[PDB]
């Protein structure tokens, strides 16, 4: 069987490019193979280039990406890529259509601040993100600052899990590493959710070191040795 | 309290030697910063190498004669201040030791 | 006798996301059988159009076509055309719409302003300002939002896009926002949201409230005697 | 035929201290050697129309016609008519134009705001702006004056007035100065001063310094 | 082989706005070989399983040879006039102890205010 | 400093008395909220009507016996306290006359 | 930390080499002015040449060496003090790099 | 900023160059006594001239290039120090431009 990973939302909110990819796995390594995407209406797809490499442990492997407008794949229709090979003249199917229906849970967004028991320790400052409450479950964190999106590698996230309590809920995580002293320096480090329930489908919130109600002092010096104890 | 006034050459490497204390884990070789009265941790037993230092410094640890000692190879202009050592969760509260460094070319 | 073609807008595109075009006949009769239809850069087959307009007040018949597009050919600066048969004309009206670009794509900054105290005084409204500098091209989106529900279009207005006088080319806008004050004193986040095509999200957005300043006031008290 | 008449604006009033009307004739050819000239409501004369605008090459008819007169004249509700006269079009042309009498009269409220502090985090350039809301009609002249001396006309941006939303019949504008970062922080005091015709002398001035609206930190207490 | 540092956060401060509940968070990190899994107890009374969800060892970002975990568990908005504290704890073989219970408490955490009043005297060397 | 004690009925309507000074353009009949210490403006001739009031009060001013007279149409048990009558800009620093409202029902 | 502190000559130009990292898009050529603690920003990505030095600086950026070069054209005794490069929307929280400049004549 | 350095001799005149600037009216030649942080104006358009230069200064503005020319004459061991000529109703947030006198006898 020819795999064919669906557009994840992951995938189609990234870089703004959603595109359809399907691989050849669990075969035999063969030419004259024709991979392709094909259309329930019948309308030209463009043939996918840039063939992937052979597996040296005697397997087959194709890889190719088409580009689509997102609003076809949003509307429901499906997507097929059909897969021919020499030794497998029986064509194979890959029905990619997002599934219909939307659960109704906007998803809340906390943050919280890395601890002073760290700080003090002065190794590195562990920022969080706590994604919780989305449904259906499909979420993409990123860590953006300066402008720009902190590269990826630099954070990690976690999957969707459920709750004990409530029909229909979902929530995440994220650990961000920086040293103390440019957390202490600057830098706000915000975070942001990507949820397709939002009224603008992206929803993001911001932390630093003065994110707390601000703090007086009662300063009470004496110097009379007769007043105090 | 005490200073190794350790002394060394532009290039090459300098050995700075500094007391291995018992019950205490994480030994580190912070550097005084002293700017707005903070260390930051160059080097520590949990593993944190600074950017600017990595893949330049190294720290060995054995109990032979209670000392571990710490090298730093390649110099800058950077590497002339305190490096205070000491041990504990806390760094601005262990600096066991104080020595100091500059560059001779 | 002019027909008047309105392109894909960034505003309908971004808060619809239902992307349409239509161009709209003015200065003509009331009359029917006169068919209206489009064509893309190759002119090829499109939507039927729908929703037909009523006549102008001064009688004179209006109508408007409907067809759908994608982003991925209209950003490719390629051309478009609605084609409309008047029965009167016999040379039917044709008009050519185009997706511009190569214009700097800085990204906007954005700030707010809290409300002026001397405002803060007779106790019946005040305004928020949301600053957007610095930006190119124009064609920017904003809306206010309380605690994620959007606010009624009626409450606030925006400005329109103009030119920096410190900067070659680069625009600027504003907006503002009326809230009681009674509110204003009691809290709300009251965040200022912008849609500009050159930031990496497309979108960001800023938030502030009464309490957003106060650094750390302070009472010494040298007791002595006492 | 189209010939359009220019009331006095008060911006344009206040500016120049040298009312002035234009009567501008355009839908018309190139045609030298025209008549021009302003009347008054019992048909007496006027000053010489002088500096008359040049033609345009787009095949379109440009012509000013300019009358000397006072403010208390034209604001009293008295009447003018402007005369054209050409040779395509012989029948004499006759226009009116007046203050339009039946507004309620409003006074601004003006509301200098100082830069934001992320914008001077930049420490480079900053922006004050000045919010005039709630005046009624729509005939407001802002400046902005740094020691006494006003600053050049295109370092600053004024807004037309748009209707105010809350408030039917009122309005409100804003006009923004763009300055550099150094010269605000070395105490520049920087002011916005505002005309309107319905202000008590008719003019209102409202200045803003680094130090202006700054909290005070320490609460000092000598208890003996 | 280190240490399995550990690490305790309370609710943030904009999730005490809605009055439904609220989550506390037990950071655990390092633990090389990865062997750990924390049971929330509180009063010294264990709680359900259900409550808390442990998940996974991950491996740090740069992992020589680290790895980490992440630990939450729910809990009442309205109870948290009282604290109770909300223990958590850790297990590892590279522990003298094997034990680090790790609690906090809505008193624990940041100061809103500072009341210094230091007092100056001649007869403060007893220091009864 | 005087007091009205006005009293009224539920439903109906009920008119506040207050004075009407000169040389003081807005005019307006705060609602002492007491507890901030803050006094939230219900009209004025700015034309402002809070929106728990709108379309229930209105404001007429005739100075022929130096007296502007505040109308409040319907009632309900939050028109019970107390609505300081006074001019100028500062809500809370005028406050000329302090009047009483409660309900018989 | 490093100090390229390059000369030159009254008149003619002189050429400023800092170092042009990744991930920061405003990249600036700042003056120490050290008089209340501030630095005014000479030139940036942003485009702003202030007006002392107007006409007479550029700011050429090409990831080639991972270097942006700047040229100060002309020369005034004013051009004789610390120019910090560095990137980020904040100036006075950036300087990666010190530089030192004066005139010989 | 800029500094003329301008030099002379006991007795006969010596002219002191300064910056003519436009948008500001009041020009003066203040002298930096710089005994409490205060500086005491020697000579403005508005017409002062201190007692111990009365009849010895004088002021000559023209908008040629950009310059007024400001005349001493006769000379003092008093008359060797530094003379900021500024702009401005403040004295002291003003001195453009700083000079030094001196006397050679
Ligand atoms: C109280 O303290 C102030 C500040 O130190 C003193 O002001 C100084 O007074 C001297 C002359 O006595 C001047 O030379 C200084 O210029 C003043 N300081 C400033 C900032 O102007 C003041 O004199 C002190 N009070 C008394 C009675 O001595
Ligand atoms: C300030 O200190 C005094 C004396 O202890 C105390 O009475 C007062 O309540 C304190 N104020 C605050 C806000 O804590
Ligand atoms: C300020 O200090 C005085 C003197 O100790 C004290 O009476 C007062 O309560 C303090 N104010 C606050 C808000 O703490
Ligand atoms: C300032 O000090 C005075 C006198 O001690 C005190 O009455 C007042 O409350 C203080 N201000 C604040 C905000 O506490
Ligand atoms: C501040 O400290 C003083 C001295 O201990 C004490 O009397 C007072 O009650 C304190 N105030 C507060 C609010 O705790």
């Amino acid at each position: 069987r020819v795999f064919a990973i669906p557009p994840s939302f992951a995938s189609i909110f990234l870089t703004k490019s959603t595109k359809l990819t399907c691989l050849v796995t669990d075969l035999t390594t063969y030419d004259s193979v024709t991979i392709s995407w094909t259309r329930q209406n019948g309308e030209a797809v463009k043939t996918h280039t840039n063939i992937s490499e052979s597996h040296p442990n005697a397997t087959f492997s194709a890889v190719g990406e088409a580009s689509i407008c997102e609003d076809d794949w949003n509307s429901g229709e499906r997507f097929t890529c059909t897969v021919t090979h020499t030794d497998l003249p029986s064509p194979l199917k890959q029905t990619i259509s997002r599934p219909k229906g939307v659960a109704l849970h906007r998803p809340d967004v906390y943050l919280l601040p890395p601890a002073r028991e760290q700080l003090n320790l002065r190794e590195s400052a562990t920022i969080t993100c706590l994604v919780t409450g989305f449904s259906p479950a499909d979420v993409f964190v990123q860590w953006m600052q300066r402008g720009q999106p902190l590269s990826p590698e630099k954070y990690v996230t976690s999957a969707p899990m459920p709750e004990p309590q409530a029909p229909g809920r979902y929530f995440a995580h994220s650990i961000l590493t920086v040293s103390e002293e440019e957390w202490n320096t600057g830098e706000t480090y915000t975070c942001v959710v990507a949820h397709e329930a939002l009224p603008n489908r992206v929803t993001e919130r911001t932390v630093d070191k003065s994110t707390g109600k601000p703090t007086l002092y009662n300063v009470s010096l004496v110097m009379s040795d007769t007043a105090g104890t | 309290l005490p200073e190794v006034k350790v002394e060394g050459e532009l290039g090459g490497s300098v050995t700075i030697k500094c007391p291995l204390p018992e019950m205490h884990v994480r030994i580190y070789l912070c550097r005084e910063m002293a700017g707005s009265g903070t260390c930051g941790t160059v080097v520590s037993t949990t593993n944190f190498i600074k950017a600017e230092y990595k893949g330049r410094v190294t720290l060995k640890q054995y109990p032979r004669k209670n000392l571990f000692l710490v090298e730093v190879t390649q110099l800058t202009e950077s590497d002339s201040g305190v490096y205070a050592c000491g041990a504990g969760m806390n760094t601005d509260r262990g600096k066991t030791q104080k020595v100091t460094l500059n560059v001779h070319s």
